[PDB]
């Protein structure tokens, strides 16, 4: 609990930080299929060396 | 009893189709009407009320023009007017044209006359689905139908005749694309792939047969030549016969390792002809020289895993085992540890037949030479970068989305040629 | 049995179209009395792209001709091959859009537009399957613009998925012939980027730069340009009217050409182009049509590609040729000129053949380059409209039409938009 | 026959700004 | 009126502050009406 509390002191620093950060709630009807982001291609790279 | 499926999908498919067909029925003597002036027509024909032989092939196209070549040309009476299917509009080198929208009800057209095609065969040794990887008709139609012939038929061996893009010279711009998609598609449906390479044979054109205008005919003529080679032993009777499923069981070390280089000796027109030995030896070492190799790689990059050779014509088995034996002492030729054998030898007592017309030489002796190796990794690094090189612009990306496709589905694509990528170099390694 | 259907737009469009139509007639063996005479089977094979069948044997064009004043296509039909048309299918009001695009697109065209869809539905829906729709016009034009951009709006509304492709002949850079041209064109270039899937830019000072050095004409009347412009259009679309040995419909051809949606603007060109001089002294092969097509004066579009770079470039080629000889000039091509080919595209070449070759000629070709040199003919365009737009010079006609100023300032910023995604592509870097 | 968007940010501001003292 | 008054700084205060045609695909609204 000691840890969890840690990581909330954290999370709130990392908040005070970058102002209001966004987080989509919900999709209401997107059009047509949206998929995730995709990463950059280094990141891309190190998740296919992962899945190798 | 040895019936064989043979699908033809894509312009290209349909073109070697047309090559393969003419050479078939040059050898078994069926006049282009249809019927001939035993039983070794079984293989590829089925003989009607009329005496007619009608060839057990499907030729599966989105475009009109290249079938209605057909419909109208020599072979129009031969091949049936349901078996040639055609649809409305081309795929327009989209695989998510010819795989997800406009190939569904012509699929499901070919899988009914499949059917129908099937329920004529007492036996059915396998498929053979020709077709164009690098085009939507080629990859996106030929994907679907070998995945609903894997789903519903099951069993039956699927040999895919694949045309890859060549190394540098291509004729598509999204052809990596496609490749690549199709590529996914059938590493896990087919279960013998053999590669194809325009540019490779555009070489041996130029050099065994000193064509220096080698075009899309003579490409289809080696190809057809290949194929009839390694299916004659199906048909003609002949020393250490050899079996459409036992291909699998001497060839594919392991299920995801079927991709096959192909080979054909000797590559000679008849001005050079008859002016050289041409014995067995001699012609599997051609067989065994990088540039006789239809695709565009080096064997020496790579270690051979399994090599299988179909002799055509007067051979006999020390020829081929001496020839064996010399390749084996041979240090240039490297094989894998694992495999110590690495050698399927079957011969036939049916030397190849000429094609009226054609640049091949009257040859009493040939040589398919179809190997699985670990040196064929080496193209698909080459595609496997031609495709994420555009993909990380996502350049044409737009087209295959509009279809019906995902970011995803490139992705797992390229993901899986990369799994291909590391079990070749596992399969390489001791 | 992919069936093309053939609009004119303005008296540019329409001159051009019947000279296509001409042409197409001649490629057919078809009479100026609509009769099949050509005695020759793979013309009446796919006559039905462009043709449809009368009570006879005659053959009438799929082809709609459009115009706000009756005196061009007066002409049109009392032309050598104006008795094919169907009457029906010349809709034309009475009083012409003065070079105005407001006009042609807002006041007169937009009650014109809807006999223009009528007639278009009526043509389409009787093709059993429809390819799309070929409009042929010119940029800097009243009516022809006007109305070419608001059928391809009520098209592109109608017929979403169905292909269109546009022959805009854009105002040339240093002669200008109307005076409202940089409005027009600005107008009809918003439009078409957001509309039209596949367009061709031609310039009539290429065409008298091309007419005069290769071909070596004296007096080329605007009957030879669009001789030159019907010969690009006839063999665009051959691959879908004649057998090929790789053949590419208009799909293929975009889907190859074009690598993101906004940048579908091309630059063609057609070869071989002789002068009836050295006619004898050329030699017609594979490689002389790929060094004659990849010249900058061969380009029938203004700007020279040797500024820009090649994102992508088709070549369709008509002839019995071999597809290693043709493969290989690419290749070549491209390796040679590899500085002004993209990094990020490993191949730039979609190559086509068609088994037909073009009557007179063993072996054409017509060329589709997409490439970033039309940069510069935007930023020209740029240039000519804010100038003007600075002080509102004649821009008072297409405000008494109807027509809000933010129009013009959103055509503007798209078409300046275009320019920069040109320049980027241009400058992109691979990784 | 404008239509005008009011920006709340002035509202905002007004309660940013309050006299308070002796009076609230 | 602090807490207003830290509400008013950050309305403000937020309001201060891929492919490329995506990049420019989703700015040219907020161009064209700029440009006007
Ligand atoms: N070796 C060989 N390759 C061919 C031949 N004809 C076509 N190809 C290859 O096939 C590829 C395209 O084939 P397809 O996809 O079937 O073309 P299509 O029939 O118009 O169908 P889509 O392009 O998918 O719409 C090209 O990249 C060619 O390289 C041929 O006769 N011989
Ligand atoms: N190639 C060609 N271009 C033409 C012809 N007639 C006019 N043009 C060009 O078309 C441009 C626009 O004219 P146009 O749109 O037809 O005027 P409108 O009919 O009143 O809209 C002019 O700048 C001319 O240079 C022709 O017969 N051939």
């Amino acid at each position: 609990a000691a840890a969890a509390a840690a990581a909330a002191a954290g999370a709130a620093a990392v908040a005070a930080e970058l102002p209001f950060v966004e987080q989509v709630e919900e999709v209401i009807a997107e059009a047509p299929v949206r998929g995730p982001p995709a990463p950059p291609p280094a990141v891309a790279a190190a998740q296919r060396a992962s899945r190798l | 009893m040895r019936e064989v499926i043979s699908i033809h999908i894509g312009q290209a498919g349909i073109q070697v189709g047309n090559a393969c067909w003419e050479l078939y029925c040059l050898e078994h003597g069926i006049q282009p009407d249809g019927q001939m002036p035993d039983d070794a027509f079984n293989t590829f024909f089925s003989e009607t009320g009329a005496g007619k032989h009608v060839p057990r092939c499907i030729f599966l196209d989105l475009e009109p023009t290249v079938v209605d070549e057909v419909r109208t040309g020599t072979y129009r009476q031969l091949f049936h007017p349901e078996q040639l299917i055609s649809g409305k509009e081309d795929a327009a080198n989209n695989f998510a044209r010819g795989h997800y929208t406009i190939g569904k009800e012509i699929v499901d057209l070919a899988l009914d006359r499949i059917r129908k095609l099937a329920d004529n065969c007492t036996g059915l040794q396998g498929f053979l689905v020709f077709n164009a990887v690098g085009g939507g008709t080629g990859s996106g139609l030929g994907s679907l139908l070998l995945e609903r012939l894997s789903v519903d038929y099951g069993k039956k061996s699927k040999l895919g005749f694949t045309v890859y893009p060549s190394p540098q010279v291509s004729t598509a711009v999204v052809e990596p694309y496609n490749s690549v998609l199709s590529t996914h598609s059938l590493l896990e449906h087919t279960d013998v792939a053999v590669m194809l390479d325009n540019e490779a044979i555009y070489d041996i054109c130029r050099r065994s047969l000193d064509i220096e205008r080698p075009t899309y005919t003579n490409l289809n003529r080696l190809i057809a030549q290949v194929i009839s080679s390694l299916t004659a032993s199906l048909r003609f009777d002949g020393a250490l016969n050899v079996d459409i499923t036992e291909f699998q069981t001497n060839l594919v070390p392991y299920p995801r390792i079927h991709f096959m280089l192909s080979s054909y000796a000797p590559i000679i027109s008849a001005e050079k002809a008859y002016h050289e030995q041409l014995s067995v030896a001699e012609i599997t070492n051609a067989a065994f020289e990088p540039a006789s190799m239809m695709v565009k790689c080096d064997p020496r990059h790579g270690k051979y895993m399994a090599c299988c050779l179909m002799y055509r014509g007067d051979v006999v088995p020390k020829d081929v085992n001496a020839s064996v034996a010399t390749i084996k002492t041979k240090r240039t030729i490297q094989f894998v540890d694992w495999c110590p054998t690495g050698f399927k030898c079957g011969i036939n007592y049916q030397p190849p037949t000429v094609v009226p017309g054609g640049d091949l030489a009257k040859v009493q002796r040939a040589v398919c030479m179809i190997s699985n190796s670990t040196a064929i990794g080496e193209i698909f690094s080459r595609l496997d970068h031609k495709f994420d090189l555009m993909y990380a612009k996502r350049a044409f990306v737009h087209w295959y989305v509009g279809e019906g496709m995902e970011e995803g589905e490139f992705s797992e694509a390229r993901e899986d040629l990369a799994a291909l990528e590391k079990d070749f170099e596992e399969v390489g390694a001791e | 049995m992919r069936e093309i259907v053939h609009i004119q737009g303005g008296q540019c469009g329409n001159q051009i179209g019947a000279k296509f139509w001409e042409v197409v007639s001649d490629e057919h063996g078809i009479d100026p009395t609509g009769t099949y005479h050509g005695d020759s089977d793979l013309q009446l094979e796919r006559i039905n792209v462009y043709f449809n069948e009368a009570t006879g044997g005659r053959y009438v064009p799929r082809a709609i001709l459009m115009d706000l004043e009756p005196g061009t296509m007066d002409s049109v039909r009392s032309g050598p091959y104006g008795q094919i048309f169907r009457p029906d299918n010349f809709v034309f009001g009475q009083t012409g859009a003065g070079n105005n695009w407001a006009k042609g697109h807002y006041t007169e065209g937009a009650e014109l537009i809807d006999s223009v869809l009528d007639v278009v539905r009526k043509e389409a829906e009787s093709c059993d399957c429809l390819q799309g729709f070929q409009v042929c016009h010119s940029l800097g034009g009243g009516t022809g613009s006007g109305m070419g951009t608001l059928l391809i709006s009520k098209i592109r509304e109608e017929y979403p998925d169905r292909m269109m492709l546009t022959f805009s002949v854009v105002p040339s850079p240093k002669v200008s012939d109307t005076v409202v041209e940089p409005y027009n064109a600005t107008l009809s270039v918003h439009q078409l980027v957001e509309n039209a899937d596949e367009c061709m830019v031609l310039d009539n000072e290429a065409l008298y730069d091309i007419c005069f050095r290769t071909l070596k004409l004296t007096t080329p009347t605007f009957g030879d340009l669009n001789h030159l412009i019907s010969a690009v259009m006839s063999g665009i679309t051959c691959c879908l009217r004649f057998p090929g040995q790789l053949n590419a419909d208009l799909r293929k051809l975009a889907v190859n050409l074009i690598p993101f949606p906004r940048l579908h603007f091309f630059m063609v060109g057609f070869t071989p182009l002789t002068s009836r001089g050295s006619q004898q002294y050329r030699a017609l092969t594979v490689p002389e049509l790929t060094q004659q097509m990849w010249d900058a004066k061969n380009m029938m579009c203004a700007a020279d590609p040797r500024h820009g770079r090649y994102l992508t470039a088709s070549a369709l080629f008509r002839g019995r040729m071999s597809t290693k000889e043709v493969d290989e000039q690419m290749l070549n091509v491209q390796n040679k000129n590899s500085s002004y080919f993209v990094e990020w595209i490993p191949n730039n070449v979609k190559s086509s053949v068609c088994d037909i070759p073009p009557k007179g000629l063993k072996m054409s070709a017509t060329f589709i380059g997409n490439s970033t040199a039309i940069q510069e003919m935007f930023k020209r365009v740029s240039e000519q409209f804010t100038a003007m737009f600075r002080r509102k010079a004649f821009l008072h006609w297409y405000t008494g039409e109807g027509m809000d100023e933010m129009e013009f300032t959103e055509a503007e910023s798209n078409m300046n938009d275009l320019v920069s995604e040109y320049q980027q592509y241009q400058d992109a870097s691979a990784e | 026959l404008v239509v005008a968007g009011e920006a709340l940010e002035s509202q905002l501001e007004a309660l940013a700004g309050a006299p308070i003292t002796l009076a609230e | 009126r602090r807490q207003y008054g830290m509400g008013g700084s950050m309305g403000p205060g937020a309001g201060a502050p891929r492919t490329i045609a995506e990049t420019m695909r989703v700015a040219a609204d907020t161009r064209k009406l700029g440009k006007f």
